[PDB]
């Protein structure tokens, strides 16, 4: 609104935004116990029971 | 499968292991000062009160903080310059959300 | 850790004199390590620790042999799909 | 018995000379760094390049605790500590030879130390993933082979003196 | 455009869960033998 | 006793010597890698067409 | 607004188990109560 | 002897109270949902915080076999049924000494019990699928596991007092 005050704007060549960057995500580093992984926390524990 | 922590505004609302922070003066900050939507709210909230400070000088630091974090920092910046710079060595870096 | 299991199979079933009150059961060292190298192929059928000690470490080692062999199996099929 | 005694002490100094040889040298590793270089539990030393033969202080500084429990290198000591206490059991067993319980005592220092040799060598590996072995690294394995067979000796010892005394 | 073999890392926790049933198995023995020796002595 | 470990079913008796002690291992070591890697490329056959 | 197995994929084998350990319980019970009716009778 | 029907009391109690305390409390899962974070039962959903804060709203529970099993809770109120039953025939046989059969039932109850109790379990979760748990969701597994404790020490009352008068 500004600019527009005083100089005269063409319709947008190019539109865009606010945008979120975050590193690109990677292979983590297996857990210790990463060896229960496989089959989910329930399954565990009503094998137990 | 790799899946991404982050996949909008609104996980990076909720969460807080992931920090995110903007250049120090800059049209971002403005838009999150003076925003009106609860989101934007709890986001400017968290940031202005984030201790350190999340905010950047330049753009190119913004981006060397994401690329040595390790995942842990988040930068807000202009889509354009988001998808110039995901598409630039070493390629580590990548645009989430609209 | 084949070698420390079978190694305490055989502390644990044969050390104390309040049990051999012939042997108290047939866990030497030689048949610990048969019974622990039988556990971790999955073919053992001769003879299995009756104490509390020795099913604990029995019980141990079966765990370790089921988790390394699913491994070794999914592993492998990896290899081959992904070739 | 003499021979058996004397295995004995000869296996208990043999394991016990390997692991601390393998906890005082700096040769675990074969790896590139600061540009080919070997290095032990403490420090990188150079073998090739104008500063072959400088040596520095590793930078060991759920994830933390393995960084700290590798940095302390607490499981190799230990296990040096558990094969001195060991020796310490069957030396003295000597000059009471009527309390059995000393060889007993023994027997079991060298399994647990063999054991902590066992956790010590998997920390070492896990840590360094997050190459090639060199010759302490196979120091220390042989140290946990020697502590195992001699600990099996140990117990065999007091079981065979347990019987000689139902008997 | 947008479009091996396991280490030790990977299963370490078992290693860690087999040392550790292994000393709880030498703990139990020698707590046993002591509790008998004990009870031997008094009788 | 051979086709029992090749199929993974079990014995009724097992050695007792150290020689047959060491040909019932080695067989049993045969019988882990060869049904292992029969389920692992019939695993890959299914997969990838 | 807007991996791993779940126990929803192995819950039928979950049911089987389950029911399998009632029948045979009510198979051991059905058993002890005939032979203690036979040894009343008797 | 005397210890046994204590313990067997007192773990028939603790199972019959967690289970009953599980099935009221409204602490089995922590979810989103009305948005805010909440924390819901069997039967009600609860606001954790927000503007709606201590507010309660019933859980619409509408496979429809396992929806109408997931809504009438029928194996967690029947595990409860089941250990209540228990008590009674643990009770029971106080007065009746002569009458073993009735130690035996109370043994089959806790064992039934806790089977049902880990289908209702594996209904609960499996109904959540078409987060984190609560402590009624731990209340309930505890009372299985006394359940079972508690089953295995009246069976093996009942073989004790069928042996004594075999002898």
């Amino acid at each position: 609104l500004v600019r527009e005050e005083v100089i005269d704007f063409s319709k947008p060549f190019m539109s865009l935004g606010i945008s979120i960057m975050i590193k690109k995500p990677q292979k983590s580093k297996p857990g210790v116990f990463s060896f229960l992984d496989p089959l989910a926390y329930e399954i565990w524990m009503c094998i137990v029971f | 499968r790799m899946v991404s922590p982050i996949e909008s505004a609104e996980d990076l609302a909720k969460q807080t292991e992931i920090a995110y922070g903007t250049l120090d003066s800059g049209s971002t900050k403005e838009f999150f000062r003076r925003s009106k939507i609860a989101v934007y709210e709890k986001m400017w909230s968290y940031m202005k009160s984030a201790e350190p400070s999340v905010f950047t000088k330049t753009t190119a630091d913004g981006v060397a903080r994401v690329r040595k974090s390790k995942g842990k920092f988040a930068f807000l910046l202009e889509s354009t310059m988001n998808e110039y710079i995901e598409q630039r060595k070493p390629c580590d870096t990548m645009k989430v959300g609209g | 850790a084949y070698i420390g299991v079978s190694v305490v199979l055989f502390l644990v079933s044969r050390f104390s004199p309040y049990e051999w009150h012939d042997p108290p059961n047939e866990f030497g060292i030689f048949n610990s390590l048969w019974f622990s190298l039988g556990a971790f192929m999955q073919q053992g059928c001769d003879i299995s620790p009756r104490s509390l000690s020795g099913r604990i470490v029995g019980g141990v080692w079966w765990f370790f042999t089921l988790i390394i062999i699913s491994s070794y199996t999914a592993n492998l099929a990896a290899f081959l799909t992904v070739e | 018995r003499g021979v058996q005694m004397l295995l004995t002490t000869v296996g208990a100094f043999a394991a016990f000379s390997l692991m601390t040889i393998a906890v005082g040298t700096d040769y675990w590793l074969y790896s590139r760094g600061v540009v080919m270089t070997h290095s032990g539990l403490w420090r990188t030393c150079c073998l090739e390049g104008n500063f072959k033969g400088l040596c520095k202080q590793i930078d060991h500084f759920a994830e933390y605790f393995l960084r700290a429990v590798r940095a302390s290198s607490i499981f190799p000591i230990l296990s040096v500590i558990l094969l001195f206490m060991g020796g310490l059991c069957i030396a003295a067993s000597e000059f009471y030879k009527t309390r059995h319980n000393i060889i007993l005592s023994a027997g079991i220092f060298f399994v647990s130390a063999g054991l902590s040799n066992i956790i010590g060598i998997i920390v070492y590996i896990s840590a360094n993933a997050g190459y090639s072995y060199g010759w302490s690294f196979y120091f220390g394995a042989l140290s946990f082979i020697i502590a195992e067979m001699v600990g099996v000796l140990a117990v065999h010892m007091f079981i065979d003196r347990h019987k000689q005394l139902r008997a | 455009a947008k479009d091996s073999a396991l280490s030790l890392s990977n299963v370490a926790g078992v290693f860690y869960i087999l040392v550790g049933g292994l000393g709880l198995a030498m703990m139990v023995a020698l707590i046993e033998f002591c509790y008998k020796s004990r009870a031997e002595s008094k009788r």
